[PDB]
Order: structure tokens, then sequence, then C-alpha cells
């Protein structure tokens, strides 16, 4: 596990999705991650990657908070700049065997 | 004495300088059987988390730290009976290590893991 390095998460809508390892906790229980959103923004629910438009979910409404470029929606779920950063625990990613291919590390 | 073994499997936490593993709310309520005179870490959640690492491998217990060679091994031959850590990761706040040696006390890791 390094940093900015890139792991893929065991469950969840982005399982088996990459995710760059944006920020390692001292503790060791979590690790910030991005992410490219797998979200309908609301619109759908009463999905492939897509780079997060705040202004459409904040169009949308519901559970939505914009600071800047950061975002808080959908029951705590971290945007900015596009892009998810989010706090998975080291036990839900795969650390191993990760490897962006090129269009990965032009994602991220 | 009780008060030197868990009374439940959540929150656990091991001393970083003497390997004791207690509950989260033992260290803040009795502090560190070993170290709370070089610590004061008897109320304060804040200092309990600075010196004590939830994250640790394996669980011994200790009953004859004069009768053991497991006490030589972990070097806790000269500490109170209780539930003692295999190895403690992590590492003190320079602060408190300075301290520690100021007073005279040596700091040495309990991490006895083998890194690759
Ligand atoms: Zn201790």
């Amino acid at each position: 596990l390094k940093p900015k390095s890139w792991v893929r998460l065991k469950r969840g809508i982005y399982k088996d999705d990459i995710a760059q390892v944006d920020y390692v906790e001292p503790s060791q229980n979590t690790i910030s991650l991005k992410m490219i959103p797998r979200i309908d923004y609301d619109r759908i629910k009463a999905p492939p990657q897509r780079l997060f438009d705040a202004e459409k979910i904040r169009s949308l409404g519901g559970d939505v908070a914009s600071d800047g470029d950061f975002l808080i929606f959908e029951g705590n779920r971290y945007s900015r700049k596009g892009f998810l950063f989010k706090s998975f625990a080291m036990s839900a990613v795969i650390t191993e065997g990760v490897k962006p291919t090129l269009s990965e590390l032009e994602k991220f | 004495a009780l008060e030197t073994v868990p009374k439940d499997l959540r929150h656990l936490r091991a001393c970083l300088l003497c390997s004791l593993v207690k509950t989260i709310d033992q260290f803040e309520y009795d502090g560190c059987d070993n170290c709370d005179a070089y610590l004061q870490m008897k109320g304060n959640r804040e200092m309990v988390y600075d010196c004590t690492s939830s994250s640790f491998d394996g669980i011994i217990a200790m009953m004859s730290p004069e009768d053991s060679w497991v006490s030589k091994w972990q070097r806790v031959s000269n500490f109170k009976p209780g539930v003692y850590a295999v190895s403690v990761t992590g590492r003190l706040p320079q602060g408190i290590v300075r301290e520690l040696k100021s007073r005279g006390v040596a700091y040495k890791s309990r991490d006895t893991a083998i890194k690759t």
C-alpha cells in the first residue's frame, strides 16, 4: 500500500474499479481513494464511470451540499473537481495485482 | 487485580512502550498499569490515542514475568501480569520520546515483526 497508488474496491457499486490511493491514514484503519463516480445523480433511482457533475447534482436537488469544488451528496459521498475523494476500509479493497492501464492512468 | 486485563474484545489498544493490551476505556479510566507514572494517561482520551495504538499482532497471557521465557523474548519480564501482544506497531510522538529520555527512560520499539 503506497500513496498515489491504485487499488480496487471489493464491493459496492464501485466494485472491481480502479481507485487511486489519494491518502493513507496513519492509524491504518482506512484510506482516502480517488474514483470516477458511477452515479445517476438521483435522476434514475426512486452505471458507467462518469465525471462528477456538480451542477447536475445541484440542479437535481435532494441530499447535496457544496463547499466549492467539494461536494457532499447521497450519505457522505465526497466529490471534488469531478472526482470522488472518499475514505474506504483497507479490508474493503484489494491492494495487489492492481496496476492502471493507460486509460486509468489518463483518468487519474 | 483484574484491572490489567480487558473486559471485552471491542476497541482494544496496545501500549506502545510496554505492549499492554487494554480497552481504550480502561486506558482512559485507569491508565497504563506500567506507564501511567511516566505518561499520565489517566482521564485523557487524546493522550491515550497518542501513546496506545489499536493495531497490533498476537495476544499473550502473562502470569510469571520472572518465570517465563516468553517474558525474556518479549522484554516484558519487568512488567505487570496482563494481556500482552506479540508485536505492537507504531511509534510515540517525538516530544514524549524526548521527555522519556530526559527522565531517563529509553524507548525501544515493540514492533518485533519481521518486515519483508
Ligand atoms: Zn502500557
